[PDB]
């Protein structure tokens, strides 16, 4: 038979295999899909890169140690340098895509701690300076580097994870598609997110759609030994990538 | 049978088959009946002689090697002294064949080989000897003999042929690919590197054929020349191309002399008959 | 009449084909020698 | 009604319009098309970029003046820097495509001269040094620059147009798909070429398939005035681009 | 086509067979690649 905790995800020319997973989430109960002929307003025949873009990409892993505040990535920005997907973002006026997001964090039975993985649409960030100060492009578009909430930045966004960089308490963030990685059981989270917007297609560069946050709700710890350090690896793939409006590569 | 020409009488019309535009790249077919009045007449011809199969289907000498019956010398490899002589297969060696093949970009066929050996004794030999000659096919990656009597000659898996001097061997070799057709030309490299060799030599991995005089050393040296002939069968070819005009320099290359002789003969005037 | 099983061992038969020069003489899209102007 | 000399070619998001053209050529009588399931040996699902790559790209124009020897471009190499098509060449192990090639050369009724445009498959070049010298990668892969037969290069290919860089007389090159630009009538040539190879798909970088040559069979001249100089513009598009074997961008 | 009576004198015919790798690749009692755990 089969167990919910064991799963294989095949996408394009890449696969992910898990043995200790929680049932994956399909955000808002809907699968990613292509734009229909009654949603579209764009008269340009769209491009569907399929496999060439819709595959898993892995973002540079970050270390989870005691005292870590958590991390944040923006989509599609995080994948801007990821091969074809990356290039397509700059050669097209607009695009549309859902994502599959996998957060991986290995541990033994002597470890404890818990990450909260949340995907927040339109996560408009608060500036570190407060007041009426906006956040600069450069600080909302770190790409793969993501935003390390543990790192001070007087010109960056607010970092204190109690509020998810927006004045809203983390406790209620579970309203958003989310999944936990409780080292006690699962060692990975999987979230599938459909394209979400008020506009059928949109810029891939002036605007992010999703904000992926991973927060150590319960600090990592071992039953014995020194402060543990466990890498957290994030793997993300476009689901149904649809592009439009080919033009000279954007320069930013 | 079919007609070569159809009776046609004087015309006075608006249709003019005699005018066209070669700029289109077309070579639209026209007949004598389009320019002149003509009598009706039969072809009495099938074109059988001009079939690709008949054209490339005649045997041609491909390569000649020399091997000898001689007492091995301690100071020389059995290739330095011709006790054994490994031909790298390439139909480009003897250029008449080469041209006939180069007329097409891609060529597919089964091969038929005929191997003929002839001995000679330029020395003071007191008698002739009908030496047994062994040919061994050595696919790429297969062991290359080091000695005239090496273990490799066991031919456990290598196709091999035994025949006597004065006799001949004949055998067929199926299309060896690896592609769907043999390339006569290759506008490329084995890989993406500035110093990589350019041209068909990149693809020519048909292996080699080793020749040996099987007989043990006699009391005199005997020289044997082995001529290899090739005939193509079941021949298909694609993308015809213009035949080479200039003299060939080296195998697998399209190189020519830095200051070549113009293939076109000249005359005193364009008006000279 | 065949004495061997490999196809390679067969004789160079033997089947003629009709000619098709149009591949090389009339690759031009949508034309015909109607006596009509080639370019109009 | 319609005239053969007037034509519109629409491809992807680009168009070409001609008023003085010769009927286009479909090389060997066959249209470009996708690899069938009985030709393929590649088990990898292929990628079909369609519009994103299959559009017209224009190569930097070259000037045609008296004394010019002609020019040569290699495909796909010429398009290696052309946006998406270009990038796809380096991200895939192998690919397959036909082309539409347009050679444009404007003139007035007071001009004369004639270009021969020939597409030669597997045009293995002779080295300028002759002997047993091979041609270096760098000199067979100029990209957009092409090979100017008018420019001396002791390490390049043979340049004398009498022989099309291969010891074969130009007079017989008309055996290859070709079209003339006779300034008297047409001012452009159009050739459509199917993928031609012994292999279903092949490397897009270690090997060229087509060699496009444009040779001034009859030198450009005017009825009066100084030596004329007319630009020659070449526009090329992939027809049915099919790609396979995604991997880290090739570096050469 | 046969010229001799001893079986040994016959040619090396000539009858192909289907493959059966399961003897060497799947000798394991009662299993199948169902995507199911190998040991459970």
């Amino acid at each position: 038979g089969y167990s919910d905790r064991v799963e294989q995800i095949t996408l394009g020319n890449s696969t992910i295999t898990t043995q200790e997973a929680a049932n994956s989430i399909v955000a808002y109960g809907e699968w990613p899909s292509f734009l229909s002929d009654v949603d579209a307003s764009d008269v340009n025949k769209t491009t569907k890169p399929d496999t060439s873009a819709c595959r898993f990409y892995t973002l540079d892993s970050k270390m989870w140690t005691q005292g870590s505040k958590g991390w944040c990535w923006k989509l599609p920005d995080a994948l801007k340098d990821m091969g074809i997907f990356g290039q397509n973002m700059f050669f097209h006026s607009q695009g549309r895509t859902g994502y599959t997001i996998h957060v991986q964090c290995n541990a033994t039975k002597f470890h404890s701690g818990c990450l909260l993985v949340v995907v927040i649409p339109e996560h408009q960030l608060a500036s570190a300076e407060g007041g009426n100060v906006s956040v600069l492009y450069d600080k909302t578009h770190p790409g793969e580097k993501g935003i390390d909430l543990s790192e001070a930045d007087s010109t960056g966004p607010m970092k204190d994870p109690l509020y998810m960089m927006d004045g809203t308490l983390i406790g209620n963030s579970l309203i958003f598609p989310h999944q936990f990685i409780n080292l006690r059981t699962n060692n990975t989270a999987t979230i599938v997110v459909p394209y979400i917007n008020s506009v059928p297609m949109d810029s891939m560069t002036r605007h992010n759609n999703l904000s992926l946050m991973v927060i150590p709700i319960v600090d990592i710890t071992a039953t014995s030994g020194t402060t543990p350090s466990i890498p957290v690896t994030i793997t993300i793939a476009p689901m149904f990538l649809e592009l439009s409006g080919i033009r000279s590569k954007a320069v930013i | 049978q079919t007609l070569a020409s159809i009776k046609s009488d004087s015309k006075h019309t608006q249709k003019v088959p005699s005018l066209t535009a070669n700029e289109t790249g077309a070579t639209l077919p026209t007949t004598p009946s389009d320019s002149v009045e003509t009598r009706t007449t039969l072809m009495h011809y099938t074109g059988s002689e001009t079939t690709l199969e008949n054209f490339l289907g005649r045997a041609a000498c491909v390569h000649v090697v020399e091997i000898v019956n001689k007492r091995p010398t301690d100071t020389e490899e059995h290739r330095m002294q011709l006790l054994f002589n490994n031909w790298k297969i390439n139909l480009s060696s003897l250029v008449q064949l080469r041209r006939k093949l180069e007329m097409f970009t891609y060529v597919r066929f089964d091969s038929e080989y005929t191997i003929i050996a002839t001995s000679s004794q330029p020395n003071e030999a007191k008698f002739s000897s009908n030496l047994t000659i062994q040919a061994m096919f050595i696919p790429p990656g297969a062991p290359n003999p080091k000695k005239w009597d090496d273990y490799t000659w066991q031919s456990a898996t290598n196709p091999s042929v035994f025949f006597n001097v004065g006799k001949s061997a004949r055998f067929s070799v199926p299309y060896l690919g690896i592609a769907s057709a043999y390339n006569c030309f290759y506008d490329g490299y084995s890989h993406d590197n500035s110093t990589t060799p350019y041209g068909i030599n990149v693809l020519n991995h048909m292996g080699s054929m080793a020749f040996r005089v099987v007989n043990e050393h006699d009391n005199h040296t005997t020289h044997v020349k082995v001529r290899v002939y090739h005939r193509a069968k079941h021949i298909r070819a694609w993308v015809p191309r213009a035949p080479r005009a200039l003299e060939y320099l080296h195998i697998g290359r399209t190189n020519y002399k830095q200051s070549p002789q113009n293939p076109i003969k000249t005359r005193k005037t364009i008006s000279t008959y | 009449i065949n004495y061997y099983k490999d196809a390679a061992s067969s004789s160079s038969a033997g089947q003629s084909f009709s000619m098709d020069p149009s591949k090389f003489t009339e690759p031009v899209k949508d034309i015909m020698l109607k006596g009509a102007p080639a370019l109009n």
